[PDB]
RNA sequence: AGCAUUUGUCUAAAAUACUUCCAUUAAUCAAGAACGAAAGUUAAGGGAGUGAAGACGAUCAGAUACCGUCGUAAUCUUAACCAUAAACUAUGCCGACUAGGUGUUGGAUGAAGUGCUUCCUUCAGUACCUUAUGAGAAAUCAAAGUCUUUGGGUUCUGGGG
RNA sequence: AGUCUGGUGCCAGCAGCCGCGGUAAUUCCAGCUCCAAUAGCGUAUAUUAAAAUUGUUGCAGUUAAAACGCUCGUAGUUGA
């Protein structure tokens, strides 16, 4: 069975981007996926997407820019302190300067830069670059 | 940046470098602290300073 | 020095229509004549030398009814000290010949590395601008960016090769049989080679195309 | 480009959007001529109303009616 | 530092030593249907060519620039 | 797939598997087992 | 028995520079080779002349797989000088 | 205008062989019940014109190579070589030719025109090692490995090959200064066919 | 594990089709359990052929062997046990994603040979060929891929000889 | 950092390891020279790194060590 929706979605996108497909259909839509794509969109690492409805969870069709080098989901949903963030980013991201490590916080889902500015730790969701 | 501990400690360390004579006046940023280099530090030995200023005629003489 | 060119690209470089090695890199052309590389980086009246070094000479034997048949394989490293490394391999019957051939191969291989920095604009480039990994055989080598508060934290071999490329400060790691020297060198070379392939924010934006040298100097080739 | 591909109708049940390939049919019996509601893919025997004479024979496909009868689609 | 080409079809960076990548120059006409001087240029990565998808990608690219009529 | 458990509460399985599997190693066995103090002629003294 | 590369190669070179003089007699060909070639041995000159004669004899049954020739250029001059149902439906569809 | 389409049409170039192949599916019109594939044609004509523009856009035409290795196509390519500035290489391919710098026969061209990708496959592969894009007369059985502009055509019929080359030549000549688009070209279609 | 004569009876099974019902009931699972080739054991039948043992005749320097002739036990049914096998795709199981073509066994949908037959489209089994700017230590692998750009879930296992 | 000089001659010995020593020993025993660290420098035993060879991060299990014979299933872990 699927378990976490999000991991399948990024894995699917990532394959399409590595392959050079230009557009791709993510099968099991959810609230979290919408937030993730929208967050990615805000910081310009993916294009416009159409969520097409159903009556059983929708589907989403996402326009690729030919720009994502790697996107994946961190699992299980590890807890992480505001203090710990630097050590996480150093470990995962391909550079300190660029790419994004994405969290779920009481103030919403955002990347680390935002979290640092805010305050609040949370659970780590995934990352892209 | 703007972190209270960071501004305080960084400035303090840098001021200590200025006292030592490791960093010039124009530089005042932590990447010039990283830029510090082993001849630059040796250049601040008292024997070196004497040899430069005179008195002796050799480093060994100094 | 002043050879007769075999092919069109070479002919253009001899004459001086082609400005510098960047232009041929830009259009990803096959730099077949060693003379082309040699002309751009000729050691006097130019910015920086190309420095050679024989990193490893290893004996290999075919084995025959009569006996051994000993060849000498040679791994050689070439580097400008300012953005260009080259990894050269030649296997030949005798030692001096093998080295000479290897230096030719090394010049042919020559690749430009992308250089960047850990933090800020207030240094010129000094480190590998993002994590890059190159694998060959068993051995996988990863270059990972470090502040200027560092040297090259690596194997002797990695330190030498990366220094040759003109990348001052890095953190390195490795997994597998590093002792298999040639494979380790090739892996390092691939890792360096990957550096300008990456695509990063500095390169997100669209831009125009220069004309290919084959089209820009079409007339000058057509006349011969 | 899989957002709006029109000629995808030929694909298996489970396409971009679910759609049944099954419909209801307005049928009438030859020589008795009363209207009847009926299901393409009916799973049990189907009678005409006035005198129970079979209409459709069920079988595991689309179901095979009888040789007679005339059929409108009963979609709105 | 130099700026490497980015692919017209895939929007992706063309490697330094690739050789599989190409620049195709497509000539404009004058009004009579005779060859102008000027050229609309496309850069095609080795990667799509190696796969063999190059014609399909090229067709969509031509449609986007408004040269080939039919699209796909 | 990954073969090791991963879960947020799976710490027990990770500890139990590691604790048993530690006994595979040659060096570890030499350090932690009682045979040491018996069969070693110097009884683990450096000198005699 | 046959003829080696040195012999065949020479045989091809002669004809290449002297086709017009060369002819369908062995003695005349041998005279031509003696004039033209730099070969130092009698036996070798004869061997070359024999094979050039054999190639010359071979031609006039189409190309000899070597040597540019005027005869070919002339030969080249001599050489130079409703429908199915668905296919109709396609033509109709196109317009 | 129509006339090119009609001239092509009468020749059997629309009859592709069996064995559809995925990538060519968009250029097939329909499989005839017989087991041969009819080829759209109209798309071929537009494509052919595109190809003509790319051939014309090369300022030195000597750097434009035609290649084939089938006797019945040989005549067509040699004639094509005479009329446009393009050099043909016909007969057996020399299989070091593009990669090898120091070989005598050599040639480093700027563009390649290939007659059948399955047939001339080493030459096609060699082209990819030194950045040549390859326009391609492509058919039912063709792979499209390293071919950029694909021109749908029956590659197997001698008349078909001749007709195809003849139209290509006429377009390049029209684009060039040679002939205004009002006039039919002088050279017979018959001139490019095998004997 | 294994299963090939005929028909009957009792049973299960999977796929398909389904504008049929239930509404998270699930996934993998230490513990424990069911089944578990072949040989072997215990007991009754049964006993043709085959045939460890054994007996001879040969072959060989020698032959307790290969080869030959004969030949108990076992092989077969019933009723218990045994619990292992290179019990082998040497590939844990569930889940998503990737790339073509050639087939094939089982359904269902449309169209075209003489209601039936065929072909098309499509599911589910299931192999093969080519292809991997995928992977691998290579052999090779459409999974051994989507991996230092390392984290979809999980059981079990290994750590020089 | 020594294809330097003598003695020994498979012996004596050295040698963590690979190996060296059977009459030119670049390894022994000396002498000479050279080299590393230096008022400190060797040796032993334990211990950490090196070890992503204990692996959460972060291993391997077709063939190198390693998928339970097969399935059901309770605890466990995981759950649109």
């Amino acid at each position: 069975v699927r378990m976490s929706v999000l991991a399948d979605c990024l894995k699917t996108i990532n394959n399409a981007e590595k392959r050079g497909r230009r557009q791709v259909l993510i099968r099991p839509s959810s609230k979290v996926v919408i937030k993730f794509l929208q967050y990615m969109q805000k910081k310009g690492y993916i294009g416009s997407f159409e969520i097409v409805d159903d009556h059983r969870s929708g589907k989403i069709v996402v326009n690729l820019l030919g720009r994502i080098n790697k996107c994946a989901v961190i699992s299980p949903r590890y807890d992480v302190k505001l203090d710990e963030i630097e050590k996480i980013i150093t470990s995962i991201l391909p550079s300190r300067l660029f790419g994004h490590l994405i969290l779920t916080t009481p103030y919403g889902i955002m990347d680390h830069e935002e979290a640092r500015r805010k305050h609040t730790g949370g659970k780590v969701l995934g990352f892209f670059f | 940046e703007k972190s209270s501990k960071r501004i305080f400690q960084g400035e303090a360390l840098l001021r200590r470098m200025v006292r030592q004579g490791l960093l010039g006046e124009n530089e005042e940023k932590l990447d010039y602290v990283l830029g510090l280099t082993l001849p630059k530090l040796l250049e601040r030995r008292l024997q070196t300073k004497v040899f430069k200023l005179g008195l002796a005629k050799s480093v060994h003489h100094a | 020095k002043n050879w007769v060119p075999v092919t069109k690209l070479g002919r253009l470089v001899k004459e001086g229509k082609i400005v510098s090695i960047e232009e041929i890199y830009l259009h990803s052309l096959p730099i077949k004549e060693y003379q082309i590389i040699d002309y751009f980086f000729q050691p006097n009246e130019c910015s920086h030398p190309l420095k050679d070094d024989v990193v490893k000479i290893m004996p290999v034997q075919k084995q025959t009814r009569a006996g051994q048949r000993t060849r000498f394989k040679a791994f050689v490293a070439i580097g400008d000290g300012n953005g260009h490394c080259g990894l050269g391999v030649k296997c030949a019957k005798e030692v001096a010949t093998a080295i000479r051939g290897a230096i030719i191969s090394a010049k042919l291989s020559l690749i430009p590395v992308r250089r960047g920095y850990w933090g800020n604009k207030i240094g010129d480039p000094h480190t590998v601008p993002m994590k890059v990994s190159g694998k060959c055989g068993s051995v996988r080598i990863r270059l990972v960016p470090a502040p200027r508060g560092t040297q090259i934290v690596g194997a002797p071999t990695t330190k030498k090769m990366l220094n040759f490329a003109g990348i001052k400060d890095c953190f390195s790691s490795s997994c597998g049989k590093t002792k298999t020297k040639g494979n380790f060198l090739r892996a390092i070379f691939n890792a360096l080679s990957k550096t300008y392939g990456y695509l990063t924010p500095d390169l997100w934006k669209v831009t125009n195309f220069d004309k290919s040298p084959y089209e820009e100097w079409s007339d000058f080739l057509e006349t011969y | 480009n899989p957002d709006p591909v029109e000629e995808s109708k030929k694909h298996k049940l489970k396409r971009l959007i679910p759609t049944p390939n099954s419909y209801f049919m307005d049928v009438k019996c030859p020589g008795c001529l009363q209207i009847t509601t009926l299901f393409s893919h009916a799973q049990n025997v189907v009678l005409c109303g006035s005198c129970n004479i079979m209409l459709c024979q069920p079988t595991g496909g689309k179901c095979k009616l009888t040789e007679g009868c005339s059929f409108r689609k009963k979609i709105e | 530092i130099y700026i490497p080409r980015k692919c017209s079809a895939t929007s992706r960076l063309i490697p330094a030593k690739e050789h599989g990548a190409v620049q195709i120059n497509v000539g404009m006409v004058d009004a009579n249907g005779v060859y102008n001087g000027k050229t609309e240029t496309f850069a095609i990565s080795g990667h799509v060519r190696q796969n063999g998808e190059s014609d399909a990608c090229l067709n969509r690219l031509m449609y986007e620039k408004k040269l080939l009529s039919f699209q796909n | 797939g990954s073969g090791k458990p991963s879960g947020l509460r799976a710490a027990r399985k990770l500890r139990i598997r590691r604790r048993t599997q530690r006994w595979a190693d040659k060096s570890y066995k030499k350090s932690h087992l009682g045979t040491r103090w018996k069969s070693n002629p110097f009884r683990g003294s450096s000198h005699a | 028995r046959v003829r080696t590369k040195t012999i065949k190669r020479a045989a091809r070179q002669i004809v290449e520079k002297y086709y017009a003089k060369l002819t369908l007699d062995f003695q005349i060909n041998k005279k031509i080779t003696e004039e033209v070639a730099i070969i130092p041995s009698k036996r070798m000159k004869n061997k070359v002349a024999g094979f050039v004669t054999h190639l010359m004899k071979r031609i006039q049954k189409g190309p000899v797989r070597g040597i540019s020739l005027k005869l070919q250029e002339e030969e080249r001059e001599r050489r130079l000088d409703y429908v199915e149902p668905d296919t109709l439906r396609m033509i109709k569809s196109l317009g | 205008k129509e006339e090119s389409i009609a001239k092509m049409l009468i020749c059997k170039v629309h009859i592709g062989t069996k064995n559809l192949e995925n990538k060519m599916k968009r250029y097939v019109y329909t499989r005839a019940k017989d087991g041969v594939h009819i080829i759209n044609l109209a798309k071929t004509y537009e494509k052919l014109q595109l190809a003509a523009r790319i051939i014309v856009a090369i300022s030195n035409p000597a750097d434009v190579v035609v290649v084939s290795a089938r006797p019945f196509g040989s005549r067509a390519v040699l004639k094509f070589a005479q009329y446009t500035g393009a050099q043909a290489i016909a007969g057996r391919w020399t299989p070091g030719m593009l990669t090898n710098q120091i070989i005598q026969k050599f040639t480093e061209p700027r563009l390649l025109i290939v007659t059948d990708p399955r047939t001339d496959a080493q030459s096609v592969k060699e082209s990819a090692y030194a950045n040549i894009p390859v326009i391609a007369l492509c058919d039912s059985d063709s792979p499209l490995e390293h071919v950029d502009i694909a021109i749908p055509c029956n590659n197997k019929g001698k008349e078909s090959i001749a007709l195809m080359y003849w139209l290509l030549a006429q377009e390049v000549l029209y684009l060039k200064g040679v002939i205004p688009r009002s006039e039919p070209w002088n050279v017979m279609v018959d001139m490019f066919l095998w004997r």
